[PDB]
């Protein structure tokens, strides 16, 4: 009906998109290996009611148009892939990187997923999984019967050491797999990524070599969440989110006091 | 709003987790639980792909950290304490030991029937060795009896040593091995199911259960006259209960802004 | 292509009353102002009948 | 007068409905044995203006059609029978069901009600009854007046200990009841339920074997009610509220308007 109406319904679908975003970030304030994530703000394309630059008479030109704007929308959720604090814990299983890399993992539909999560744990066969839904880890661990304790190596060669026997033996080696472009993966939730065209192809290598960063044993890696800064974007958002209902007020009178005159 | 109630949620998953662990700040062999948190990420064929707000925090699980826990020394033989991996095997009645329960801590007394029993009158499971005989003969679990007269001869002390044999000595200067206290392992401990009391069970997830000796293979070794406290540390969830009190009223702050976003639409 | 099963969660409505109550504000108005027309048509319709 | 009136009125009553439950649920948030309800809805039938699915042509149907809701409802209010924290008191005379299980009791009509509240006493006969309105105990466990202290097996076993007489002397059993469907069972009041169509046959038996649950005594059952959820749902079902009347008060105001322009 108005104009304005549609320019700050815009305005409003946009903090409640920023403000979820952030809503959504201060939940997983405990959530180990997350990535918190921003919104990203952009204006939408301008009605071309008077050309910038339309030929106003010989040699004068319109040094400004009337354009008018049609609203905001919140383009993209950007992940922000910072590195998160060290966690020192006593279990044996709970690993992290320190530095590029992701985790991988078997999906049960066969593709492979990457985390940066490291709580992992072992399931009945010995077999190194995750510690939520039980997903085996790429390439698979099996922790032999026999083994006293585990030793995870920075270059992630997993070793175990069996009673009477000296020289640790090797029962697997981890691998991890680092992107160009770690904020293009796709989040499809328990702590996992999955490989997107803009995220770039999954280079594989040992965790030290070529880049790749080191597996820290008995160590994670908490969320990179800020309260403090989401607490205060939260505020932020809310006054932008009513300012923009004041519109939708003004015109919704305006039209109420229309009827009733004209 | 549900994703506010999520991270309320998660967080008070947190403080129940943390207030437990304190509860249980004396019992014998408890051993500490850690909760765990996934993320929600629901996306449909219809919905926009570019911008992907969270669904909130999932709670992923309740952990149940197995490392061991401090010992402490009451001068009694017949309290005992596994040194390294291992759980006693603890049947609820003596006729049938395979329904039997694993358990950590090592408070046992003798019934009036002279047989070594939890402080819940559970049976304690153990190998049946000759007299005469070294290893064990029989690997099959049956419940341990200390007699009160062997020849005859009535019982003075017993002792266990580091292969976990219970020696009762008599008064006519005869020393009988009575038998071996069972040890029980499992590939995954993360995988037991809680029971009361401090005792497990064996599930799917945590595999089969590896009957074996003390201080044998991947077997810890057991002591008399020692008990394990809590596994717990108490000013690490002093400080846990610091952290989660924060993340609930961050969450909180979240829940009562999105109430009056909807307050304020209904004023227009 | 199929969706997973998730146990202990729910699905919450998908409406959003940002956008069902500003299109009420929509929907009452223009609905008020076709109404304005017919009482237009109204009075234009006895204007001519008392005149003509 | 209007659909979007009687559409939002069935929205009003389903949300009072909902505040309703919750409410119930703070009033009796120190009830022993009580298990909090959850309000279930569910929309009601839409009219069929066009068909989705119908012919528009040859080769050609309706993807869409225009079909109008008649609003929601709370169609049923579900216990979450969900077990509750353990209380300890001195008295002996109150018990617990560790697990699945419910105690029977004689209601004055002759019938059998079950409770999850454990706490007990005795009439002038001994007879062990319940502490509120005293409907006994099924069976009857009558302590005789020559017993110094009353002990509660886990099996269920109640036997009671005399002067001058070595070994308790047994005085009687305690059988509990499970249902299939806890969630089917009748309010009725004073703590008790009653057995329903949708509940499933009463399996009665020792407490401690075929999957019943053990008895406790000295301990008490809290209820599983959890004032932060409460809350926090009255406070949504409040908003939901108010939705509904802001489509009552814009219809009422058109109604208005067609009165005096129409």
């Amino acid at each position: 009906m108005h104009p304005a109406l549609w320019v700050s319904k815009t305005g409003l679908d946009a903090q409640q998109t920023n403000i979820a975003t952030i809503s959504n970030n201060l939940a997983n304030a405990s959530t180990v290996g997350y990535k918190k994530s921003r919104a990203v703000f952009e204006d939408l394309f301008y009605q071309n009611i008077n050309q910038p630059g339309g030929q106003s008479s010989q040699n004068t030109e319109l040094p400004s148009g009337l354009m008018l704007g049609a609203g905001s929308k919140v383009v993209a959720t950007q992940k922000v892939h910072t590195h998160g604090n060290a966690q020192t814990t006593t279990n044996a299983l709970d690993m992290m990187v320190e530095g590029d890399g992701f985790f991988q993992v078997t999906l049960p539909d066969g593709n492979i997923g990457y985390t940066r999560n490291g709580q992992f744990t072992l399931n009945g066969e010995g077999t190194l999984v995750t510690s939520g839904s039980g997903y085996p880890v790429e390439p698979e661990i099996v922790i032999p019967e026999d083994a006293i304790s585990i030793t995870v190596g920075t270059d992630g060669e997993v070793s175990v050491r069996v009673r009477g026997q000296q020289d640790n033996q090797v029962v697997g080696q981890l691998t991890i797999t680092d992107f160009v472009n770690p904020g293009g993966l796709e989040p499809i939730g328990q702590n996992l990524y999955l490989p997107t065209g803009a995220s770039g192809d999954p280079q594989e290598g040992v965790p030290g070599l070529d880049g790749l960063g080191e597996i820290r044993q008995s160590m994670l890696e908490a969320s990179n969440v800020n309260v403090t800064e989401e607490l205060v974007n939260m505020i932020e958002a809310q006054r932008v989110y009513e300012m923009n209902s004041k519109v939708i007020s003004s015109v919704d009178k305006m039209m109420s006091f229309v009827n009733q005159q004209l | 709003s549900y994703v506010s109630l999520s991270g309320l949620s998660a967080a008070q998953l947190d403080l129940n987790t943390t207030s437990n662990n304190i509860a249980n700040a004396n019992t014998y062999g408890f051993k500490e639980s850690r909760a765990e948190f996934a993320d929600v990420y629901s996306n449909s064929l219809f919905t926009n792909a570019k911008t992907t707000p969270g669904g909130g925090a999932q709670a992923s699980q309740v952990a149940q950290q197995f490392h061991e826990g401090s010992s402490i020394y009451t001068n009694n033989p017949m309290d005992l304490r596994v040194s390294g991996t291992g759980f006693f095997a603890v049947a609820k009645e003596r006729l049938t030991p395979q329904q039997n329960e694993l358990t950590r801590n090592g408070a046992f007394h003798l019934n009036k029937e002279n047989y070594m029993v939890t402080a819940n009158d559970e049976f304690l499971l153990g190998y049946q060795v000759d007299p005469s005989s070294g290893e064990v003969s029989s690997y099959e679990p049956q419940p341990i009896n200390i007699p009160a007269e062997f020849g005859t001869g009535f019982l003075t002390k017993v002792d266990f040593d580091e292969n976990g044999s219970v020696m009762g000595t008599y008064s006519n200067g005869e020393n009988v091995t009575l038998g071996r206290v069972a040890l029980v392992r499992v590939p995954n401990e993360q995988g037991l199911d809680k029971k009361g009391g401090t005792q497990w069970d064996s599930t799917q997830f945590s595999g089969d259960k590896i009957w074996g000796e003390s201080n044998k293979g991947s077997f810890g070794t057991i002591n008399n006259g020692m008990l394990e406290q809590s596994n717990i540390d108490m000013t690490q969830e002093l400080v846990d209960l610091i952290s989660a009190q924060r993340n609930f009223q961050a969450n909180s702050r979240s829940l009562e802004v999105h109430n009056q976003l909807q307050q304020n639409i209904l004023q227009i």
